[PDB]
């Protein structure tokens, strides 16, 4: 399995490349939450945007690295325009409960459930 | 009851004024856009019934959802409609926006335009044809003629 | 005007306006990615926060290379 | 026979064989198969790293114009070390025939984005980037078209379902479009028509 | 409990809970955003309303294929009551006109109405009727609104005595009522202290009250943990607005008071997350100019 690669030759330039992007990511908040008019403070939208870099701790390979930064990107490039919108951004936000419960008691009243 | 019979005067003589035109939106997705084309045509006339075309939606009386609603048009579809005269009203035309039809499964469609907004009168086919389409226009001056407004206005 | 002094102390204030600092805590020796538990994350929130108020452009291998607020201070006061 | 058999051809079908055998001669470096079927159209088969030499050489070289492209397509097929079969699909103006240039690729790496010698294959290799997951290096661009914006899963592939994971409805809460796991209103009843007593027993691969 | 009112499956979007709703009021503003919950949640919510057509046409799109259904009534008869709580596992009672028209006066709503739709549902032997008052109804003057809602506590506790009677403070929201007329400007110096309480954590004690048991007898309420005064907030509305049909018994309401009652149990006791005023004040406070 002698892949050609993508990006990187090996973990630097992928932790350097989402690094970068998460550097953009951070400067990148404000101006479209002063833009698009939201609820929402500047510290909550940062922090769901640090969370979801917290959910992807497990990627390992260097390819898939290089692949979620250039989804990051390509959704950088649709948020720098205004292709997207209010819909999408309150759509990364899950606000609308579905409180869906985990405890297996509340798996168990409310059932039919793993 | 010389009040109530005034009430009942005026709110007939303004239900009539509305049920008179009904000048829609050329919204017109999909190939019902078609059937709205040639519901605009000379065998089949709308300008008989005041239905003119009036491309901007301010000032349209009702919306005429033809064509496929899909999850990437569902925000315009929308934000069009909040914007509008107070009375709105929404004829859906087609049985791919009055309830999904033949992609009612298969991701970005939504299933019906009944999950975005408020929907008065169905005319259902695939296409609907121009006559039942101008029976739809009638059906809902019909429910312009039974409002009753003002005298609930008034007996409130 | 721009030594260490004015450079270290600014750094100071502006890692105490900034959020997470668990405690405030702050070192010479502070070396917060193994002693003091602050992720890879939040360093580089640090470095390019320091960029935003009052630093130079920063590029990313010297951001990546700064690492505790000695360094932030050295830099700061060698390229300025 | 005479009538309600569709005829085959003979010279035509002899032609494409000929021309298929001189490119694969001619191209010892990037040639694995080369087809004809019943109904004679060219089929060649490709290693994924000459994919820019051979539609250069398919452009010009004087004896093949081919310069009406078509379709791309990388369909998707599970069970292989390969899954992804990237199908251009070519059609010359002086000459009157058809080539399918198929070349084959796995879920991860990419080729080489023939967009520079083809400018039709822009927004087909945009659109096959956004459904099936082959990426394209050397490219200007890759956004996302057929799709929306937020959503993802490239949905062609076999994993994804028929409905998608997605659901958008309206609220008055907060005044805008939700997504919502989906809820479909029926079954979707899947019909089994998997017909026994050997439907063609000329295509029978030895069994194993 | 029958067949097919069993639950089922994921949450919302045909998901048949055990309760099948019957709402009055709804054509206005809490009503609308409980059935809004209601269709969330995927249950049947029978509806009437009296009025023209366009609020029943505009809740429709809220539950999913052909839940909710509409009927009529009016305040005067008893066979359209019966016929909506012919068949009803939960029924709740929102009704009130802030103003006086021609025939209904503030009198006898309060007096009249709850009285018959409480008795034909006990007379119907539903479970957990709830109905809704506001926060300080006493007997003490100044306050007809109030005073005819502590007339409305005491006939629903005095015909079936465990429905739950449920008091929220001032409720901020979307479509507001009160906060509008505090953005209603264009000279007056006053103090009262006040404090109002969200409307979606408001009807998430309402559904949490309607499907959590334990629940009956004794009544709720549901106030927002804010406790300040009236100027503040007159100054902290005016500078998110960036500025620098209707009585006095409104200026009654809004310089009465809010005060506390410790003898029953609020939102962390019923188990729900309070959430301040700020946000959603920054929703609610549109309409203004150039400054967004
Ligand atoms: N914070 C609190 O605790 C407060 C609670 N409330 C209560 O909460 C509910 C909603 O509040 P609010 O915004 O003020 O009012 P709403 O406009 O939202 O609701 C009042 C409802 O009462 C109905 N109604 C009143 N009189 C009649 C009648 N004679 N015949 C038929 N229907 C009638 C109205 O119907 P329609 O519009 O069709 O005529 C409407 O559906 C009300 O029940 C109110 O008493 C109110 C204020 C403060
Ligand atoms: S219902 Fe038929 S005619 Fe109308 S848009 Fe759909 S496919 Fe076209």
């Amino acid at each position: 399995t002698s892949v050609k690669p993508i990006f990187s030759r090996d973990m630097n330039e992928a932790k350097r490349r989402v690094r970068e992007l998460y550097r953009a990511w951070y400067r990148e908040v404000p101006n479209t939450v002063h833009l698009f008019q939201l609820d929402i403070s500047v510290k909550q939208g940062r922090d769901k945007v640090r969370e979801m870099f917290k959910k992807n701790a497990h990627v390992t390979d260097p390819r898939v690295v290089d692949l979620l930064v250039i989804k990051g990107k390509m959704e950088l490039e649709e948020t720098i325009n205004v292709w997207k919108q209010r819909t999408h951004v309150m759509r990364f936000f899950h606000e609308t409960e579905a409180p869906r419960p985990k405890d297996f008691l509340s798996k168990f009243y409310v059932g039919h459930d793993p | 009851s010389r009040g109530e019979y005034v009430v009942a005067k005026l709110d007939d003589l303004i239900n009539w004024a509305r049920r008179s035109s009904l000048w829609p939106m050329t919204f017109g997705l999909a190939c019902c856009a078609v059937e709205m084309m040639h519901m605009a045509a000379p065998r089949y006339d709308m300008d008989r019934f005041g239905v003119v075309f009036r491309a901007s939606p301010r000032q349209s009386d009702v919306m005429i959802v033809a064509g496929t609603l899909t999850n990437k048009m569902a925000p315009a579809l929308r934000k069009v409609y909040d914007q509008m005269p107070e009375p709105r009203y929404v004829v859906s035309m087609g049985s791919c926006a009055n309830g999904g039809g033949y992609y009612h499964y298969s991701y970005s469609v939504v299933r019906g335009c009944d999950r975005i907004v408020p929907v008065d009168i169905y005319v259902p086919g695939c296409p609907p044809t121009a006559e039942a389409l101008l029976y739809g226009i009638l059906q809902l001056q019909k429910k312009i003629k039974r409002e009753k407004r003002l005298r609930i206005w008034y007996r409130r | 005007p721009l030594t260490l002094e004015g450079i270290k102390d600014r750094v100071l204030y502006v890692l105490k306006l900034y959020d997470k600092i668990d405690p405030e805590k702050l070192s010479v020796n502070s070396h917060f990615m193994k002693d003091l538990g602050l992720d890879s994350l939040d360093q580089v929130e640090i470095i390019m926060a320091m960029e935003d108020e009052f630093g130079f452009e920063i590029p990313d291998i010297d951001a990546e290379k700064l690492m505790c607020p000695q360094e932030i201070v050295d830099y700061i006061a060698d390229k300025k | 026979t005479r009538p309600t058999v569709r005829p085959r051809n003979d010279v035509a079908h002899k032609q494409l064989s000929a021309f298929g055998e001189y490119v694969a001669e001619i191209l010892p470096k990037y040639v694995q198969q080369v087809q004809v079927s019943c109904f004679s159209e060219l089929e060649i088969c490709i290693h994924p790293d000459g994919v820019i030499p051979v539609l250069t050489f398919l452009r010009d070289h004087s004896n093949a114009q081919f310069k009406s492209l078509a379709d791309l397509t990388a369909v998707d097929i599970p069970t292989r070390q390969n899954r992804f079969e990237i199908v251009y699909n070519l059609l010359s103006l002086r000459f009157n025939s058809r080539i399918r240039v198929k070349t084959y690729t796995d879920e991860l790496t990419p080729v080489e984005s023939s967009v520079s010698v083809y400018k039709a294959a822009n927004w087909y290799e945009r659109e096959i980037w956004d459904m099936f997951g082959v990426f394209f290096a050397n490219h200007p661009d890759l956004r996302r078209i057929l799709t929306d914006y937020g959503f993802e899963g490239h949905p062609f592939r076999k994993d994804f379902p028929l409905s998608g994971y997605v659901e958008l409805r309206y609220d008055d809460e907060v005044k805008r479009v939700v997504a919502e796991p989906v809820e479909l209103a029926q079954e979707f009843r899947k019909f089994d028509l998997n017909s026994p007593w050997e439907a063609f027993p000329a295509y029978r691969q030895p069994p194993e | 409990l029958h067949h097919a009112v069993i639950p089922h499956g994921k949450g919302g979007r045909s998901s048949v809970s055990g309760i099948v709703a019957t709402v009055f009021g709804a054509t206005g503003f809490l009503g609308r955003y409980l059935v809004n919950h209601l269709g969330r949640m995927g249950s049947q919510v029978i509806v009437p309303y009296r009025c023209e057509p366009y609020d029943t046409m505009h809740l429709r799109p809220m539950g999913d294929l052909g839940q909710i259904i509409f009927m009529d009534w009016n305040g005067r008869d008893k066979d359209s009551i019966r016929r909506a709580v012919e068949h009803s596992n939960v029924v709740i009672n929102l009704v009130g006109r802030e103003w006086e028209t021609k025939n209904f006066d503030f009198e006898d709503v309060f007096v009249k109405i709850p009285q018959a739709i409480a008795q034909v549902s006990k007379e119907a032997g539903v479970e957990k009727f709830i109905h809704i008052s506001h926060l300080n109804a006493d007997i003490k003057s100044s306050s007809k609104y109030l005073r005819n809602k502590a007339v409305g506590e005491k006939e629903v506790r005095e015909t079936f005595p465990e429905a739950t009677i449920i008091k929220p403070a001032d409720i901020f929201g979307r479509e507001d009522r009160f906060l509008n007329y505090f953005a209603n400007i264009r000279s007056l110096g006053k103090k009262t202290v006040k404090q109002p309480v969200y409307i979606v954590d408001v009807t998430k004690g309402i559904i949490n009250a309607i499907k959590d048991p334990d629940a009956r007898g004794k009544t709720f309420a549901f106030v927002g943990p804010n406790r300040y005064l009236l100027f503040d907030l007159v100054q902290y509305v005016f500078a998110v607005a960036h500025r620098p049909w209707t009585t006095r018994d409104k200026v009654e309401r809004i310089h009465t008071t809010d005060r506390t009652l410790p003898h029953l149990p609020g939102l962390e006791d019923l188990g729900v997350q309070a959430t301040p005023l700020e946000l959603k004040a920054i929703e609610v406070l549109r309409r203004h100019r150039t400054y967004r």
